[PDB]
């Protein structure tokens, strides 16, 4: 529930009526907002969340409608059966599967049967607006690094040799403006607040925090920093992308692993995550690129998690000494 | 640090002044003995004065001496005036040194003084002072309730034993240091070297109130916390460390009621840490939970129905899920662990049976989640197959027969599998309703008993009474052949069995009382009598049978005596 | 291989027993010239007594080897004295000793 | 549903004896479809 | 059994386990209105700082700080404090003093005027402190576990709230209208879910004990006296509704629509069918005792026992409805009409029908008649 | 010396001397058992002036004879010359 994952946006096949109050039967769309998709039809199961280009009102067009029987809507403290508006199939559960049972959680897959069962109305339940920009900045933030992530692939492996690396340039200065202003989004409570305001604004930080990690956002942060960080040096990274490119790599490198503290910043399970990549920040440790960086991600991990203590080996010892002879 | 001297200068004062009024109200006590032996002409007051100060508990009478303080129960205590004025005198002693009763005179005022002075010079912002500059001015404003609550902790130690209670101090500051140290090899064999100081130490059975007013039963609790903590994930570390604890602490339940009791307000986090991969073998949180129920009925009473309910749920998981360190083993998968049914068997058979007797309300508790929940009766049982005990008691003995089947401190399937059932029948068979509930014909007792009249079959019953057992025979060469221990049939096995049906089908008509006399009793008597020779008679096997013979089989015989009339 | 330096000259005389103790003020020192245990700044007239193996057997054997008031310098080998990490921290592994020792009383 | 509160019309239910303690179960095991109060629930959903 | 044969050790325990029970734990010391005085004398702080508006907290007002800083500490959950009990049990007695006094001659108009002012100057030395938004802030911290901490939190809070007061009232509403948090109302629908009702397996399992008995290791104790397993928690639940008694005594309408929906905030409990749940829920219990009872010619004194403390805690519950209705609350009104009131209401009137009949047979009942009397009137 | 080198010289000298000892008497501080004994006899809650202004006079805090039984403190000499020696824990 807490999860950005079960955030849905609401968008009237009617561009009019998209402030206006919801009509009950109104064909509308319903979005996953941090995905970008829109749930639809298809052949293949009952329905699925498609792209935007799949997105058809032969597809994406769904109604509120009252109950089931045959032909407003309030905020919570009310029931809602979802039904496709062309097809007429209704948003009903899955039976039960026995595997689904031997599994810890239900998760009862989504199924669109004309027959619906007597639970398949909905209590709609507003999320706050932290939540919703939120999720809003987690699916920017992927699409832009995203495209850093194929474009460096794309030039990865190939050597520039004085010829245009790949076609599509890497969004340099979009990745630039979304770490830094990552950065300030995930900027501690100074501590000149007060008692309660600081402690509150802890909370809210602790709560963004834990959603960009269980959303992924800090595993993709750490593979554009492996990426990154499969070149040596600036002169390397534009021997394979363009010097253009490599002009800024110090800058996104740093900026990277800045992110990176400020997501594993004062979280347990953050810095709890990075119990298998114990070895990842050890041994970047020594990179000369952003040593600060790397040496504050191991000092929040080190003061923010015990199981990592208690994991830390004798050449984990002997590369932090090394750091400082 | 002057206020914790002053409190200790306190309760040192207090057992002075105990050891001082003891001699003499003993001495006081013992003369008034003298004069009432003497005095056999007042009859009323002779017999009053016998029965209150000379017929009650030590701690009742010295209440009664002590009761004085209330000025109407003047008359009441036997006490001199003279020793009834010294005690009101230290009484006022300690009132006046509590301060109960300008610059200040006394440590008391100085601190109080002290912090209100800080207090209203400045709003003080390091939360840490505040806590503890009002910490303080409480300890100063509740003299009283400081020595009140320090008096639990009070404790007189006879000066014969001062050696062995100091070595239990210093073992017992060891294992609080290595509280705080993260679990290890070296602190692990430390901690077994301190726990089997502290056993052989005389003082552990000599004084339980000591014994708990220390309270390191909670401290070895928190060894077990912290090793269970990671114990809990992957596999179980320091066993030997798990083993030593329940050492400890079983022990502990068994030296006292009371501290029996103390072990059994903490019984629900032992079962909820308790499982089959944790204590596959040793001493366990099982272990320590069967010791805090046993042999004890106030605590069988106080027994949760939440904990009833999650053994039943361990029950459950161990008939629907075979062992995971059985399968690593190797051995051939059964589809269930009848170790840890055993065990789970045996905890509930310590649950509903103390003191000889069985406890209405939690064999009714137990008998109704076992009803709710199939599956912890085993595959013999399950209403689907219908495999019947008898036939798969046959088929643990041939499993027990092959090799193969029966190959992968040695585990055997076989034995295990009839465990189990034993374990499960011999449960049943406690959780039977009191024959004096059963001639008094309570529904909810007639009720349990039919259920246990549907669960298990006579005919199963006298089948496995009757069921051959091998028998130790010397052999060609002069090799003694006797039966594996804990690999063949076990009597206990037929021990439950007949423990149930005497508990269940009190054998009341002579035909069916011939019949498994046929079956089951003359055959073990001429076992028996086989073996008495010197040749046979020192084999273990042997001893057990003779074991069940004389616990379960001949009570039954003498039950029956009666009704073998007219023969 | 302890090596006996004598730094400054005492009795010449009377020697060491198995057997008698020894009050020693020594300056434990490596061979780079870093010292581990100045016993001597600790006010430690160290007592121990010949032949018992409780002392390093370079140490034991060089001070049995020194005369009382004998100021010597004992360069005990790393197999003589702490072969891998004695007293882990204070003596690096493999490391030749310097002792400085000598001794107050022949008791 | 929670014990205490008042079966709705239509809403399933679980019939146990008092005496048995069995609860009413539909067994279709033997092939055809038969009533017996054995140790597994069935949810009646007794209607009036 | 004599106890000049005993050990000189253990007499000596004895007597200390004897004058710990009989002579201090007997005698009363009163150092709370003193102390409290104490505290909440500034002293010269203010005299040095009438120019500043801004003045430096008083000793009482900075340990409220403190204690409301730990409140607010985010933690996963409100540990205990041995600190915090002591000083809340000294603060709610030293407001508490003048709110129980501190054939029968009656009280002059003057009297009970200078009695109710007393109490409200001891209540303000509190919540003029922020003593109101300390137990707001404790009560949200607990979680709705049940426990000491929640209940000194809640005594301390019933001390500060005694009379119905308009300032601690409007102080409370104003504090939860601000944070706008639904911690306070999700702790107090826990605590009520997690209080008590009777307990007939217990009642019969306590009677089989106290028909058993035991003995002890030092002395002997026949019938040891434990843990009363009916009715556990039942001054802890009187307190509960008393606490929302005493926040919606006054009639005052703004706390109990408040209370019946939590405006402002994203979820909203309603506290006045809370309580008519748990009513339910004693009513049940209540009539399954009767069941119990009406087969027994004459009730023994555990029953009766357990049918007092149990039907006290009825009469609490009533008086909290009453105070949520009392007024022109239609909303409240509205709500208790139509929620399961008049199912529980059915069940208390068998009850009362036929526990009145028995205990009219009964001649040594007289109590437990007038007992069930007052809870009809309520 | 600068502040900062005297505070970690000053509890460099307490956790390397003295942390060990402190924390074993500072636990074992919260338990109160006294043997009988002259000296427990001796004890007085009150110090025995026998005059007007020693009645009701409240002695000095921490000055008195402790009865107490406390473990004794442990301590080993910090020698690197003797051939270090399964092997019990060592002392302060």
């Amino acid at each position: 529930c807490t999860h950005a994952r079960s955030l849905w946006r609401l968008e009237p096949l009617r561009i009019s009526w998209s402030g206006s109050h919801l009509r009950w039967g109104q064909p509308l769309r319903i979005r996953h907002v941090t995905t970008g998709r829109y749930l639809a039809l298809t052949e293949d199961q009952g329905l699925v969340v498609v792209d935007a280009c799949k997105a058809h009102t032969k597809a994406t067009s769904f109604c509120f409608r009252v109950s089931k029987e045959k032909l407003e809507i309030k905020y919570g403290e009310s029931l809602c059966f979802v039904q496709h508006v062309a097809s007429g199939l209704w948003l009903t559960y899955a039976a039960p599967d026995p595997k689904a049972l031997r599994l810890g959680v239900l998760k009862k897959k989504a199924i669109l049967h004309q027959e619906g069962h007597m639970d398949d109305a909905l209590f709609l339940t507003r999320c706050q607006q932290e939540e919703s920009q939120a999720a809003r900045m987690i699916h920017s933030t992927a699409g832009l690094y995203n495209q850093f992530i194929k474009g460096l692939d794309s030039f990865s492996g190939k050597p520039r040799g004085s010829g245009p690396p790949a076609g599509p340039a890497l969004p340099i200065e979009a990745v630039i403006l979304s770490l830094q202003d990552l950065i300030g989004y995930f900027e501690p409570p100074s501590e000149e607040l007060q008692h309660e305001e600081k402690q509150s604004k802890l909370r809210s930080l602790r709560n963004r925090q834990s959603l960009f990690q269980e959303e992924g956002m800090l595993s993709l942060v750490l593979n554009c920093i492996d990426r990154l960080n499969v070149y040596t040096t600036a002169a390397h990274f534009a021997e394979y992308a363009g010097e253009e490119a490599a002009e800024s790599w110090k800058e996104i490198v740093n900026l990277l692993y800045e992110l990176l503290a400020s997501l594993i910043r004062g979280n347990r399970a953050n810095c709890a995550l990075f119990s298998t990549n114990l070895d990842w920040v050890v041994s970047k440790l020594d990179r000369l690129e952003a040593s600060s960086g790397i040496l504050e991600v191991l000092y929040c991990v080190l003061i923010e998690s015990p199981e990592v203590l208690n994991i830390i080996q004798e050449n984990h010892i002997k590369s932090i000494i090394s750091l400082l002879d | 640090y002057f206020c914790d001297q002053e409190l200790q200068h306190r309760v040192e004062s207090l057992a002075a002044f105990a050891e001082r009024y003891v001699d003499k109200l003993q001495a006081n006590q013992r003369s008034r003995y003298a004069l009432l032996m003497r005095a056999f002409t007042m009859s009323a007051a002779e017999t009053a004065r016998r029965t209150r100060e000379f017929r009650s508990p030590p701690q009742e009478q010295i209440n009664m001496l002590l009761h004085f303080k209330d000025e109407a129960d003047e008359e009441d205590c036997p006490l001199p005036e003279d020793i009834r004025q010294d005690l009101q005198d230290f009484h006022q002693d300690l009132l006046a040194h509590c301060g109960i009763q300008k610059k200040p005179q006394s440590l008391q005022e100085l601190v109080s003084h002290m912090v209100v002075r800080w207090a209203q010079e400045d709003y003080v912002q390091s939360p840490e002072l505040v806590r503890a500059m009002f910490s303080l001015l409480h300890r100063q404003y509740d003299g009283l309730g400081e020595l009140l609550r320090a008096l639990p902790r009070a404790y007189t130690i006879s000066p014969s034993s001062v050696e062995d209670t100091m070595s239990l101090l210093e073992c017992l500051g060891q294992i609080r240091s290595l509280l705080i140290v993260q679990m290890g090899p070296q602190e692990e064999n430390l901690m077994i070297q301190s726990i089997g100081n502290i056993m052989n130490n005389k003082v552990f059975y000599q004084h339980p109130n000591l014994m708990r007013a220390l309270g390191m039963h909670e401290t070895v609790m928190e060894v077990m916390v912290n090793v269970l903590g990671g114990g809990e994930t992957k596999e179980i570390r320091f066993p030997k460390m798990v083993t030593s604890c329940c050492r400890f602490l079983c022990y502990f339940c068994r030296i006292s009621r009371q501290n029996q009791r103390s072990m059994f307000d903490h019984l629900s986090y032992l079962l909820e840490n308790s499982g089959i991969g944790l204590g596959m073998q040793g001493s366990t949180p099982l272990d320590v939970a069967a010791a805090s129920v046993i042999d004890n009925n106030e605590l069988a009473l106080a027994l949760q129905e939440q904990d009833l309910e999650k053994v039943v749920s361990y029950l459950a998981g161990c008939g629907l899920q075979s062992c995971p360190m059985l399968l690593a083993k190797g051995y051939p998968d059964i589809g269930w662990n009848p170790c840890g049914g055993e065990r789970y068997l045996d905890f509930l058979r310590f649950a509903v049976f103390v003191n000889g007797e069985s406890v209405e309300e939690n064999a009714n508790v137990v008998v109704r989640l076992l009803i709710r929940k199939p599956e912890c009766f085993g595959p013999a049982l399950r209403g689907e197959g219908g495999s019947g005990l008898l036939a798969a008691i046959e088929e643990a003995i041939r499993i027990s027969e092959d090799p193969a089947r029966d190959g992968p401190n040695r585990v055997h399937l076989g034995h295990a599998i009839m465990s189990f059932y034993a374990a499960l029948i011999d449960l049943l068979g406690r959780c039977a309703p009191e024959m004096h509930l059963i001639q008094a014909g309570k529904g909810e007792a007639l009720r349990i008993r039919a259920i246990l009249r549907s669960l298990v079959p006579l005919d199963d019953l006298v089948g496995i009474i009757s069921l051959p057992l091998q028998i130790p025979t010397l052999g060609k060469d002069g090799a003694l052949v006797q039966p594996k221990m804990s690999a063949s049939f076990v009597p206990d096995h037929k021990a439950s069995m007949v423990l149930f049906l005497d508990r269940v089908y009190g054998i009341e008509n002579q035909d069916f009382l011939l019949h498994v006399l046929d079956v089951g009793f003359l055959p073990d008597m001429r076992a028996a009598a086989s073996l008495d020779t010197a040749t046979f008679s020192t084999t273990e096997m042997a001893l057990a049978l003779n074991r069940y013979l004389c616990l379960a089989v001949l009570p039954l015989i003498t039950k029956c005596a009666p009704l073998f009339a007219g023969t | 291989g302890v090596e006996i330096e004598t730094i400054s000259p005492g009795d010449g005389r009377t020697f060491p027993k198995k057997g008698q103790t020894c009050v020693v003020h020594y300056t434990g020192m490596l061979q780079n010239g870093k010292k581990f245990d100045s016993s001597r700044d600790r006010n430690k007239p160290f007592k121990f007594r010949i032949g018992k193996q409780e002392v390093i057997k370079g140490f034991e054997e060089g001070a049995a080897q020194m005369s009382l008031g004998q100021r010597a310098k004992l360069t005990c080998t790393p197999d003589v004295a702490y072969g891998a990490t004695g007293h882990p921290g204070v003596i690096p592994p493999n490391a030749t000793l310097i002792f400085d020792v000598e001794l107050l009383n022949l008791e | 549903r929670s014990e205490g509160e008042k079966v709705r019309v239509g809403d399933d239910l679980i019939l146990v004896s008092v005496s048995s303690e069995r609860y009413l179960h539909l067994s279709t095991a033997s092939g055809e479809l038969q009533v017996d109060a054995s140790f597994m629930q069935t949810l009646w959903n007794m209607n009036p | 059994t004599p106890l000049y044969n005993l050990p000189t050790h253990r007499a000596c325990n004895m007597f200390l386990e004897s004058y710990k029970a009989a002579w201090i734990l007997t005698e009363d010391h009163s150092f709370e209105d003193r102390m409290i005085d104490d505290l909440s004398k500034a002293g010269e702080q203010e005299e040095e700082e009438e120019e500043v508006e801004e003045k430096k907290p008083d000793p009482l007002h900075q340990l409220v700080l403190h204690f409301s800083r730990t409140a607010l500490t985010e933690k996963s959950k409100l540990d205990e404090d041995y600190l915090y009990m002591a000083y809340a049990d000294i603060m709610a007695k030293s407001c508490h003093l003048e709110e129980g006094g501190e054939e029968e001659v009656e009280v002059s108009f003057e009297e009970k005027e200078m009695e109710k002012q007393r109490l409200l100057y001891q209540q303000s030395r509190l919540h003029t402190r922020g003593a109101a938004e300390m137990v707001l802030q404790m009560i949200s911290a607990c979680k709705g576990e049940t426990g000491a901490m929640v209940s000194s939190t809640l005594k301390l809070g019933i001390s500060i709230l005694n009379g119905g007061n308009a300032e601690v009232q409007q102080k409370m509403l104003d504090y939860l209208k601000d944070k706008k948090e639904v911690g306070f109302f999700q702790s107090i629908q826990a605590l009520m879910q997690t209080c008590s009702v009777l307990d007939l397996n217990a009642f019969e399992r306590q009677n089989k004990a106290e028909g058993l008995g035991m003995v002890n290791e030092d002395g002997t104790v026949i019938n040891r006296q434990n843990g009363e397993k009916v009715m556990a928690d039942d001054e802890f639940t009187q307190d509960l509704f008393r606490f929302l008694q005493l926040l919606c005594e006054g009639h005052n309408n703004d706390f109990q629509n408040y209370l019946r929906t939590q405006t402002g905030n994203t979820t909203t409990i309603n506290i006045i069918i809370c309580t008519v749940d748990y009513l339910l829920r004693l009513q049940e219990s209540i009539s399954d005792f009767y069941w119990y009872y009406s087969g027994k010619d004459v009730i023994e004194e555990q029953g009766k026992r357990n049918f007092s403390k149990a039907m006290s805690v009825a009469k609490q519950v009533f008086n909290s409805l009453t105070e949520y209705i009392q007024g022109p609350c239609t909303g409240n009104q509205q709500s208790l009409a139509h929620s399961r009131l008049w199912d529980a209401v059915v069940g208390f009137l068998h009850v009362f029908a036929h526990m009145m009949m028995k205990l009219a047979q009964d001649s040594s009942q007289i109590e437990l008649l007038k007992e069930l009397l007052d809870l009809q009137k309520d | 010396l600068p502040g900062p080198l005297r505070a970690g010289y000053y509890d460099l000298l307490i956790s390397i001397h003295l942390e060990s000892a402190c924390r074993s008497r500072r636990s074992m501080l919260s338990e109160y058992i006294v043997p009988l004994t002259p000296e427990t006899r001796a004890i007085t809650l009150f110090p025995p002036g026998r005059k007007g202004g020693n009645a009701r006079r409240h002695g000095l805090p921490g000055v008195g004879v402790t009865t107490s039984l406390r473990p004794p403190h442990h301590f080993s000499p910090p020698c690197f010359v003797a051939a270090l020696p399964e092997a019990p824990a060592r002392l302060s």
